[PDB]
């Protein structure tokens, strides 16, 4: 049987063994997002379901295979994933956070938000919220505070983006995440130069940059940079 | 004097900078050919991302304002961009019109500036082959073509009622252009009336200005000394080169005691003696701020380098006819502004930060100031 | 004398390599606000090269 | 190149003209005879084609346009008689790879006139 | 016609296997990841197993 | 006197700050730091509950509009009472809302008062009491359904 | 000048 | 014709549609919304040119669904008449697809287009 053991980061497992995938518990069992491949495993013995998480699909998970050091995503955790296409990422870091935390995806095309709806209704954890995050105002009700804040919005003004969510949403000493691509904001420049400014223009917003990691060869011209949110 | 706000365009390298008409909005270009809106209407040290305009692959060089409705923009590939930067149109941020200046055939043209002219609804613009083109802006075509430089066009400006118009380049030439005959007028035909000799390099800014009281043409460049020109008597009216360095901030001074002469420039400071003239010694100081002003203590022991930022001292000791320097530590100056510092003896000092605090350090005894009427 | 440029050299390097990880430090903030960010030689070297091109001959 | 006739109306004479297509859209307008350079028109794109048409205004009064077409559709109309303005801009619908254009029904190149009042 | 209508059949085959595939398979990372540290003397010290 | 707007999927919420000018101290993080200072410095007014989830959604859209509710007017104009006091509203649109129906508040919107709605919601849950945080889960979450097919005109 | 010259970072090294 | 988005200039168009001659001849050309769906589907697609005055616009609307699923630039140019004039047919043209080959004669040609449709997008 497959040898599924835990990894560093709670929420997150490896399905060990002949054929080693990262993996993370189902929330809703015995149905896929996204068709990916489902395992199972009997633990004293109750079988519990499990479901693949694909780097190439998700960037967050090419951050796994990275070796983030930090991740602050974790169980009974609060995030607020800005950029929420679809539920490919937002049901695994659903999994992740489980019933006791919940995922505030928000979204601002209408096609793909439709897809995101009809999956927030398999878990209760998710609260689907239909607006731009340029404007956080208007969507303040539906969010609490919030332990840690992704972002994979791929628009050249992101960082006022996750200055506005984070000086709002965000807890003291909160978790900030974001996923770079350097071909939106410069693309006569090398990556290095783009992330450079990226870190620099987080810090004049009150974020401290922790450690950075480029996500080859899940993506080309593209890095995962992690803070922290120090407003003191 | 320092800066209130650092604002990221969130794009490649800015080439040019321009401000709209109703002054709410920077439009900036950038290297990789993008153009970025930028609203400044929230207030002093406020700045906004906006808008960015349809995306091409030419740097632009130079942006010019339509009112608050185009931006036009001169490119690298040798043309000229009409973008629409009307909110409430459904063309916004589309690129409207395109125009090809005439390109050398051996060489890269670049549209170094462009200038919009308001009376006449055209646009001027200088390129890297010398020529100074007249552009419908309706129809976005060619009206006029003078080819009045040898060099590059690198700065165009305009009068008031755009009767002018003035070129300066490479060439160390200012060409005036002149549509001011009523007969010009009526037919839309500029006229090249004359041209100037007057600086001995290149000619990288010009300006105008006019009012009831004043009527100037200012010009600068690698000469690294102002021109000043009367826009309406440019042809025959006088003309003043100002000095090359004015020294209303002195960055020298010399010390009675010890004859010694200290100059400070980007950084470093120089002494020298004179009994003819022997450089006793050199500080190199790393701080990239540039040393605002220094002060010598009359005995010439005691140095004090004053920059916005920081302010060090340093000891001097005459040694074997140099001078071996220590570095005083005081925490206070470190962290301390200094715009003007004067010694009252060998001593103690008077600092005013930029703040305008005055307090005296013995080496902080605030000094009251009287308030200012707004 | 150019080991002492080296020298020189090495002390002012805001980074290290530790193996697969390059450790980068964090300038103070107080050096990005006094001052605005330096220039890029590529483009600003571009115009000059091109104002100062042969064609020119500015002699 | 094709030749037209250009009345000077602040003298109310009539004399031929040369046009020429040049390299950057440009179409260059000689005088007939003494071969002066009169005045030069310009267009955006690659000059393909470009014709003539006269538009009569009184009695011994005409006015000469110049149609120029793009490769891409884009037409200009210029007067000839104000310094070659453009006086109207228009595009082929489902024009591409323009190659030429004429105008017929009236006097031109193939059908000249023989004095003003056939114009 | 025929035959390119057999080959397509095949490639397209083939290309849905590849898809398959690959997703079972785990690839490891080979990016940079650098860390950032406030005090030039944290740098100097920095050791990754710390 | 002082108050602050707050909105939650529960309802309206009307707090009385104790200080005139909260909004003008620069202290306001470590003032609020643990939900007990909250308590003292912010009292309950008036707490107009969503009956249903249409007046939720309804009142959910008035809001994100900038709009001044039917719910709302009834529970401002309940303290009406309190002559040449200030009203503390997170959003400019909605305090210029509030300022055209002509109320005897002084409105005020800073970037200073976000550390009070900061404070104030990080605690939400034991400055209401009554609810869990379950239960204000649970209401974000129909909540947030709803004005999700409103978006999308399901 | 190398014989008279000053510098303050190789000092502050040392 | 807002739904038409990006919508190419009349520079870049006439780029565009001098590419789409050249393919033409060169039989690297796949004309119809029908052919251009298929293309992608297969994955051998360049990049995607549309007309913006087909109507109803919805008809060739789905290609771009399948276009930012499969990473594949595309672009709308204003006339469905000049477009299928290029392609070198007899009918209006809405759609029309760049069939991918690395030994083409028009090889840089195509993907100098190609770059400037990405950074319209």
């Amino acid at each position: 049987k497959v040898v599924i053991e835990p990894h560093r980061h709670a929420g997150v497992y490896i399905a060990r063994g002949k054929e080693d995938l990262l993996v993370t518990k189902n929330m809703a069992p015995g149905e896929s997002v996204y068709g990916e491949k489902r395992i199972s495993v009997e633990e004293p013995p109750t079988k519990v379901e499990y479901r693949v998480w694909n780097p190439f699909r998700s960037k967050l998970a090419a951050g796994i295979m990275g070796g983030l050091d930090e991740l602050f995503i974790a169980p009974g955790k609060k995030v607020l994933y800005l950029g929420a296409a679809s539920g490919t990422s937002v049901s695994h870091v659903s999994d992740v956070v489980g019933p006791e935390g919940v995922v505030y995806a928000v979204e601002f095309s209408h096609r793909p938000g439709r897809e995101l709806i009809s999956m927030a209704k398999k878990r209760p954890n998710i609260i689907p919220i239909i607006e731009d995050a340029r404007h956080p105002q208007k969507y303040r009700m539906l969010i609490g505070m919030v332990d840690c804040v992704f972002a994979d919005v791929a628009q050249p003004d992101q960082a006022r983006i996750i200055a506005l969510n984070s000086h709002m949403f965000l807890k003291d000493q909160g978790g900030v995440v974001i996923s770079i691509k350097a071909n939106c904001i410069d693309s006569t420049v090398d990556a290095e130069t783009v992330f450079a400014r990226e870190v620099q223009k987080l810090r004049e917003e009150r974020i401290k940059p922790l450690e950075q990691l480029t996500l080859e060869p899940y993506e080309r011209d593209h890095c995962i940079v992690v803070g922290r949110y120090m407003r003191s | 004097g320092l800066p209130l706000r650092n604002y990221d365009c969130n794009s490649g390298v800015i080439w040019s900078i321009s401000i709209n008409d109703s002054q709410d909005k920077l439009s900036v270009g950038c290297d990789n050919g993008t153009v970025v809106l930028i609203d400044i209407s929230g207030g002093p040290g406020v700045l906004e991302h906006d808008t960015i305009l349809m995306r091409q692959e030419a740097r632009v060089l130079t942006l010019a304002w339509k009112k608050d409705d185009f931006v036009i923009g001169g490119c690298s590939d040798g043309r000229i961009r009409i973008w629409s930067a009307q909110k409430n149109d459904e063309n916004m941020g589309r690129l409207l019109h395109t125009m090809k200046v005439d390109k050398a055939k051996k060489e890269s043209t670049l549209v170094w500036s462009v200038i919009y002219l308001p009376r006449t609804d055209q646009i001027a613009s200088g390129d890297s082959t010398g020529s100074i083109k007249f552009w419908d802006f309706q129809f976005a075509t060619l009206n006029q073509s003078f080819k009045a430089h040898d060099a590059d066009v690198l700065c165009l400006t305009t009068d008031t009622d755009n009767n002018y118009v003035f070129s300066a380049g490479v060439d160390r030439k200012i060409f005036q252009f002149s549509q001011n005959t009523n007969k010009s007028q009526k037919n839309n035909r500029w006229v090249n009336s004359s041209n100037r000799l007057l600086h001995g390099n290149d000619i990288r800014a010009i300006c105008a200005y006019q009012s009831k009281g004043a009527d100037f043409l200012v010009s600068g460049g690698v000469e690294k000394t102002l021109v000043i020109n009367s826009l309406t008597s440019f042809s025959n009216g006088n003309y003043r080169k100002m000095p090359t360095v004015e020294p209303y901030s002195k960055n020298v001074l010399v010390n009675k005691e010890q004859r010694l002469v200290v100059s400070w420039s980007e950084s470093t400071v120089k002494i020298w003696t004179m009994g003819n003239y022997k450089l006793v010694c050199k500080l190199t100081l790393k701080d990239d701020q540039n040393i605002s002003t220094c002060s010598l203590s009359p005995d010439g022991q005691v140095l004090v380098v004053g920059r916005p930022s920081t302010t060090k001292v340093f000891h001097l000791q005459p040694v074997g006819n140099k001078l071996k320097v220590t570095k005083l530590d005081n925490d206070l100056l470190l962290r301390t502004s200094t715009k003007l510092v004067k010694f009252i003896d060998n001593s103690k000092i008077v600092i005013c930060s930029c703040e305008d605090d005055v307090f005296i350090v013995d080496l902080p005894q605030e000094v009251e100031l009287l308030e200012v009427t707004s | 004398k150019t080991k002492k440029r080296k020298t020189l050299k090495n002390l002012r390097k805001d980074s290290v390599k530790r193996g697969k990880f390059r450790v980068q430090l964090l300038s103070t903030t107080q050096d990005s606000k006094t001052l605005p960010p330096k220039k890029e030689s590529s483009i600003i070297r571009s115009k000059d090269r091109w104002l100062n091109r042969k064609a020119l001959n500015k002699g | 190149f094709k030749v037209a006739h250009l009345q000077n109306s602040q003298t109310n004479s009539v004399h031929g003209i040369v046009l020429l297509q040049g390299n950057n859209g440009w179409i260059n307008i000689l005088h007939s005879t003494s071969g002066l350079w009169l005045m030069g028109c310009k267009i955006e794109g690659v000059i393909t084609d470009f014709c003539i048409d006269y538009q009569p205004i009184s009695r011994g009064k005409f006015r000469t346009i110049l149609i120029a077409v793009n490769a891409y559709g884009e037409v200009w109309e210029f007067d000839l008689n104000k310094n070659g303005h453009v006086i109207r801009r228009w595009k082929d619908q489902g024009g591409v790879g323009i190659t030429k254009i004429q105008v017929g029904g009236g006097t031109t190149t193939t059908c000249p006139a023989l004095q003003i009042s056939k114009i | 016609t025929q035959d390119s209508n057999y080959v397509r059949t095949l490639r397209q085959i083939e290309l849905k296997k590849l898809e398959k595939g690959a997703k079972q398979l785990m690839f490891k990372s080979s990016g940079n990841h650098t860390i950032f540290v406030d005090s030039r003397e944290k740098m100097n010290e920095f050791t990754p197993e710390k | 006197m002082a108050y602050v707007l707050t909105e939650t999927s529960a309802g309206y919420a009307l707090l009385k700050a104790s200080d005139k000018k909260i909004y003008k101290s620069s202290s306001l993080i470590q003032d609020l730091d643990s939900s007990d200072k909250v308590l003292k410095e912010f009292k309950i007014a008036a707490f107009s509950k969503f009956n249903s989830a249409a007046n939720a959604l309804e009142e959910a859209n008035s809001i994100i509009e900038g709009k001044v509710s039917s719910q709302l007017e009834k529970l401002l104009e309940e303290i009406k009472k309190d002559k040449k006091s200030t009203l503390i509203v997170s959003e400019t649109k909605l305090a210029n809302a509030i300022n055209k129906l002509g109320l005897n508040f002084n409105v005020v919107s800073d970037a200073v008062t976000l550390d009070i709605y900061r404070a104030i919601k990080e605690y939400l849950p034991e400055l209401l009491p009554g609810m869990s945080d379950n239960d204000l889960s649970k209401m974000s979450l129909g909540l947030a359904h709803s004005i999700g097919r409103h978006k999308l005109k399901f | 000048e190398d014989d008279v010259e000053y510098n303050e970072e190789l000092d502050d090294a040392g | 014709n807002p739904k038409a988005f990006p919508l190419a200039d009349a520079a870049l168009t006439q780029q565009i549609l001098d590419v789409v001659q050249q393919a033409a001849n060169l039989r690297q050309l796949k004309k119809g919304a029908n052919e251009a769906t298929k293309t992608l589907n297969r994955g051998i697609s360049e990049f995607i040119i549309m007309a913006a005055d087909c109507e109803p616009i919805e008809i060739l609307l789905h290609l771009p669904l399948l276009c930012e699923d499969k990473n594949v630039p595309y672009v709308f140019v204003p006339s469905r008449v000049a477009l299928g004039r290029a392609c070198g047919v007899s009918r209006p043209v809405i759609a029309a697809s760049i069939t991918t080959n690395d030994a083409s004669a028009i090889k840089t040609q195509i993907y100098a287009v190609k770059d400037k449709i990405e950074t319209l997008l």
